Protein backbone atom coordinates (compact mmCIF):
# COMPACT_ATOMS: atom_id res chain seq x y z
CA UNK A 1 0.00 0.00 0.00
CA UNK A 2 2.79 2.44 1.00
CA UNK A 3 4.37 2.00 -2.37
CA UNK A 4 0.90 2.38 -4.23
CA UNK A 5 0.87 5.71 -2.70
CA UNK A 6 4.29 6.72 -3.80
CA UNK A 7 3.51 5.89 -7.09
CA UNK A 8 0.08 7.44 -7.15
CA UNK A 9 1.67 10.76 -5.88
CA UNK A 10 4.19 11.36 -7.93
CA UNK A 11 2.37 10.02 -10.90
CA UNK A 12 -0.24 13.21 -9.65
CA UNK A 13 2.95 15.49 -9.72
CA UNK A 14 3.69 14.62 -13.27
CA UNK A 15 0.30 15.71 -14.11
CA UNK A 16 1.10 19.06 -11.70
CA UNK A 17 4.35 19.37 -14.06
CA UNK A 18 2.97 18.98 -17.20
CA UNK A 19 0.02 21.21 -16.49
CA UNK A 20 3.02 24.14 -17.20
CA UNK A 21 3.08 23.62 -20.81
CA UNK A 22 3.62 25.62 -24.07
CA UNK A 23 0.61 26.09 -25.53
CA UNK A 24 1.19 26.08 -28.68
CA UNK A 25 -1.09 26.89 -32.19
CA UNK A 26 -0.16 23.69 -33.79
CA UNK A 27 2.98 22.05 -32.38
CA UNK A 28 2.89 18.54 -30.95
CA UNK A 29 6.53 19.11 -29.62
CA UNK A 30 6.51 21.30 -26.11
CA UNK A 31 9.50 24.38 -25.72
CA UNK A 32 9.19 25.29 -21.94
CA UNK A 33 11.11 27.80 -19.69
CA UNK A 34 12.99 26.70 -17.16
CA UNK A 35 15.53 27.91 -14.70
CA UNK A 36 18.45 25.65 -13.90
CA UNK A 37 22.00 25.52 -13.02
CA UNK A 38 24.61 25.86 -15.33
CA UNK A 39 27.28 23.37 -13.17
CA UNK A 40 25.44 20.31 -14.27
CA UNK A 41 24.22 20.78 -17.87
CA UNK A 42 26.34 17.83 -18.65
CA UNK A 43 24.55 15.77 -16.53
CA UNK A 44 20.95 16.92 -17.92
CA UNK A 45 22.06 16.66 -21.65
CA UNK A 46 23.13 12.96 -20.25
CA UNK A 47 20.08 12.23 -18.80
CA UNK A 48 18.26 14.07 -21.59
CA UNK A 49 19.63 11.50 -24.40
CA UNK A 50 18.83 8.12 -21.50
CA UNK B 1 13.66 29.25 -33.44
CA UNK B 2 10.67 31.55 -34.07
CA UNK B 3 10.76 31.76 -37.76
CA UNK B 4 9.81 27.69 -38.58
CA UNK B 5 6.89 27.36 -35.57
CA UNK B 6 5.06 29.15 -38.52
CA UNK B 7 6.38 27.91 -40.77
CA UNK B 8 5.06 24.00 -40.32
CA UNK B 9 1.72 26.16 -39.43
CA UNK B 10 1.48 27.03 -42.96
CA UNK B 11 2.58 24.38 -44.68
CA UNK B 12 0.45 22.36 -43.07
CA UNK B 13 -3.29 24.16 -43.08
CA UNK B 14 -2.27 24.77 -47.47
CA UNK B 15 -1.87 21.10 -47.30
CA UNK B 16 -4.74 20.00 -45.39
CA UNK B 17 -7.30 22.80 -47.17
CA UNK B 18 -6.13 22.23 -50.62
CA UNK B 19 -6.42 18.53 -50.35
CA UNK B 20 -9.76 18.54 -48.76
CA UNK B 21 -10.73 20.86 -51.88
CA UNK B 22 -9.17 18.99 -54.33
CA UNK B 23 -10.88 15.72 -52.86
CA UNK B 24 -14.15 17.34 -53.26
CA UNK B 25 -13.59 18.47 -56.48
CA UNK B 26 -11.95 15.38 -57.78
CA UNK B 27 -15.52 13.36 -56.61
CA UNK B 28 -18.16 16.04 -58.07
CA UNK B 29 -16.43 16.14 -61.50
CA UNK B 30 -15.67 12.25 -61.41
CA UNK B 31 -19.30 11.71 -60.63
CA UNK B 32 -20.26 13.30 -64.14
CA UNK B 33 -17.21 11.88 -66.04
CA UNK B 34 -18.42 8.63 -64.84
CA UNK B 35 -21.43 8.82 -65.86
CA UNK B 36 -20.92 9.89 -69.35
CA UNK B 37 -17.94 6.61 -70.07
CA UNK B 38 -20.11 4.45 -68.53
CA UNK B 39 -23.45 5.17 -70.36
CA UNK B 40 -21.37 5.52 -73.67
CA UNK B 41 -19.59 2.65 -73.23
CA UNK B 42 -22.87 0.73 -72.57
CA UNK B 43 -24.38 1.97 -75.99
CA UNK B 44 -21.74 0.23 -77.19
CA UNK B 45 -22.40 -2.60 -75.88
CA UNK B 46 -26.16 -2.01 -76.98
CA UNK B 47 -24.69 -1.93 -80.37
CA UNK B 48 -22.35 -5.20 -80.10
CA UNK B 49 -25.72 -7.33 -78.71
CA UNK B 50 -27.84 -5.48 -81.63
CA UNK B 51 -25.45 -7.31 -84.11
CA UNK B 52 -25.49 -10.18 -82.03
CA UNK B 53 -29.12 -10.64 -82.26
CA UNK B 54 -29.03 -9.89 -85.89
CA UNK B 55 -27.05 -13.18 -86.74
CA UNK B 56 -28.61 -15.08 -84.43
CA UNK B 57 -31.74 -13.98 -86.01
Amino acid sequence: IRVWFIKVRKMKAIYHTLNLCNIDVTQKCLIAEVWCPVTDLDSIQFALRR
Amino acid sequence: SQTQGIQQLLQAEKRAAEKVADARKRKARRLKQAKEEAQMEVEQYRREREQEFQSKQ
